[PDB]
């Protein structure tokens, strides 16, 4: 949603353009669109999903 | 200098005029024709007339 994905070598975080300062990445921060066909160069990670952990009870 | 790959330059300045990142990624090789394109026709129109 801002910012950008980054890796250490081993796990992905979002972080922001100008400031490293790691994120999980998260459905609250990011958005979706098309499909992973279109996307020149997309990777593959887990996107964590903040209500699924509410859900859980 | 921090490089940054050119297609997330160009993600960032799409942003940067308020059209979403994926416009950029979903139309890269459109939005490269066009601008390969586009650098060709300078050298016509430079060619063409002093
Ligand atoms: C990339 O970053 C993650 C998070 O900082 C690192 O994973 C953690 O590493 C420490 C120390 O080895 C462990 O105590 C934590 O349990 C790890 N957390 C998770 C969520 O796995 C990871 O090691 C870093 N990788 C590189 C290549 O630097
Ligand atoms: C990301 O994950 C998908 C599967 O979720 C991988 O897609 C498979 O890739 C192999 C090799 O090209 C194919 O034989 C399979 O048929 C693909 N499956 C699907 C569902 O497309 C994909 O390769 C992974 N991408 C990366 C960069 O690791
Ligand atoms: C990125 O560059 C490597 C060589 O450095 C190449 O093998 C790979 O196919 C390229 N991938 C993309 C998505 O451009």
């Amino acid at each position: 949603r801002e910012g950008v994905f980054v890796s250490n070598g081993t796990h992905w975080f979002v972080t922001q353009r100008n400031f490293y300062e790691p994120q999980i990445i998260t459905t609250d921060n990011t958005f979706v669109s098309g499909n992973c066909d279109v996307v020149i160069g997309i990777v593959n990670n887990t996107v964590y999903d903040p209500l699924q952990p509410e859900l859980d009870s | 200098a921090l490089q940054i790959p050119f297609a997330m330059q160009m993600a960032y300045r799409f942003n940067g005029i308020g059209v979403t990142q994926n416009v950029l990624y979903e139309n890269q090789k459109l939005i490269a024709n066009q601008f390969n394109s586009a650098i060709g026709k300078i050298q016509d129109s430079l060619s063409s007339t002093a």
